């Protein structure tokens, strides 16, 4: 079968920490009182939840109500956990009430008030400063859960609220996270089509923290070439075809063979050989502004096959693309 | 009697 893999870093986090912190099935909720909240308008629909501006009416504070549809809602325990783990780390959504309809039993997450603009509204408008300036505060969220062991598992532009008057940014949807645990196999249905990082689309379960940051390398690849999304298949599997097409597939079948992973028969007609192509090739006189050698060396060391090799959240913050980063 | 999943709502303003 498939080689055990390990995350380099923060590998036992979990393990040293009590069953309280990580067993989300034996969570207690606490629940407040729904009558203190009322709904202002709806911001949006996901897949299993529902997004709502609304009001604190017992001191006129401004939140945002995220009603959990039920497959959301039987995950919900695994959310709020994570959530109330990783409240108060930096840019990281706070969680600011949990309710219940006493009537159809639908339970809701009441958060910290943000403005309603995500990244993918501003992150093809950018200047190069500040790409740099939000990439870096994506990786201090990152940094922070990973270190908390916890993998986002659904980094993208629609999970990163910016308040850009502000200069703010929180990452959200915590719905697909999970506990890393040492040698734990996971479900490799996490991550959205054009962030599911090799290890995903190739069935390769023992995957780690080193997930999100091949999908924060997708978003700085759109941002800094201006090409949403960068890899865009119209399937999992073409999916890997668009990685072939730009990583090579070299580097793919040594990473296959590495990991012992049984490569599906159905990208036999599919992937074909490929050579590597160099980052400079993505460049035109549209995006040369963002683009920089920093920028590329940066990016080549988060987009690599081998999840184990790509940089960890808190070796890309030290990254020299940085530097003119204020910290 | 109108809530949406149990919630009241606050227009106008
Ligand atoms: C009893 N009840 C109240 C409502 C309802 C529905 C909406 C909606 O947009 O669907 C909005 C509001 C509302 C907005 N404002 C300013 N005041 N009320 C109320 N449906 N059923």
């Amino acid at each position: 079968g498939p080689v055990p893999s390990r995350a380099r870093v923060y590998t036992d986090v979990n393990t040293h920490r009590p069953s309280e912190y990580w067993d989300y099935e034996s969570h207690v909720v606490e629940w407040g009182n729904q009558d203190d909240y009322q709904l202002v308008r709806k911001l949006g629909r996901g897949k299993y939840s529902e997004v709502f501006e609304a009001i604190n009416i017992t001191n006129n504070e401004k939140v945002v109500v995220k009603i959990l549809k039920p497959v959301k809602k039987k995950k919900i325990k695994r959310e709020i956990k994570i959530l109330e783990n990783l409240r108060g780390g930096p840019n990281i959504i706070t969680l600011a009430d949990i309710v219940k309809d006493p009537v159809s039993r639908t339970p809701a997450l009441v958060f910290e008030h943000v403005n309603n603009t995500d990244f993918k509204q501003l992150y093809q408008t950018l200047t190069d400063y500040d790409i740099r300036f939000y990439m870096y505060e994506i990786l201090k969220a990152l940094d922070y859960c990973h270190s908390m062991g916890i993998m986002h598992r659904d980094v993208k532009p629609h999970n990163v609220m910016i308040d850009h008057e502000h200069r703010k940014l929180r990452l959200i949807d915590w719905g697909l996270a999970e506990f890393y645990h040492p040698g734990q196999e996971y479900n490799v249905r996490v991550a959205s089509r054009y962030f599911k990082g090799p290890e995903l689309l190739v069935d390769y379960q023992m995957y780690d923290y080193s997930l999100d940051m091949w999908s924060l390398g997708c978003m700085l690849a759109s941002m800094i070439f201006r090409k949403e999304p960068f890899f865009h298949g119209h399937d999992n599997y073409d999916q890997l075809v668009r990685i072939a097409k730009v990583l090579g597939t070299e580097d793919l079948y040594d990473y296959i063979d590495k990991y012992n992973i049984e490569l599906d028969p159905r990208f036999n007609d599919i992937l074909g050989r490929h050579s590597r192509k160099r980052w400079e090739r993505f460049v035109h006189s549209e995006n040369q502004h963002l683009v920089s050698p920093e920028a590329l060396d940066f990016l080549d060391k988060l987009l690599r096959y081998d999840h184990q090799s790509r940089l960890t959240a808190r070796e890309a913050m030290e990254h020299p693309y940085f530097y003119t980063v204020v910290k | 009697g109108g809530r949406l999943y149990g919630f009241k709502w606050h227009g106008g303003g």
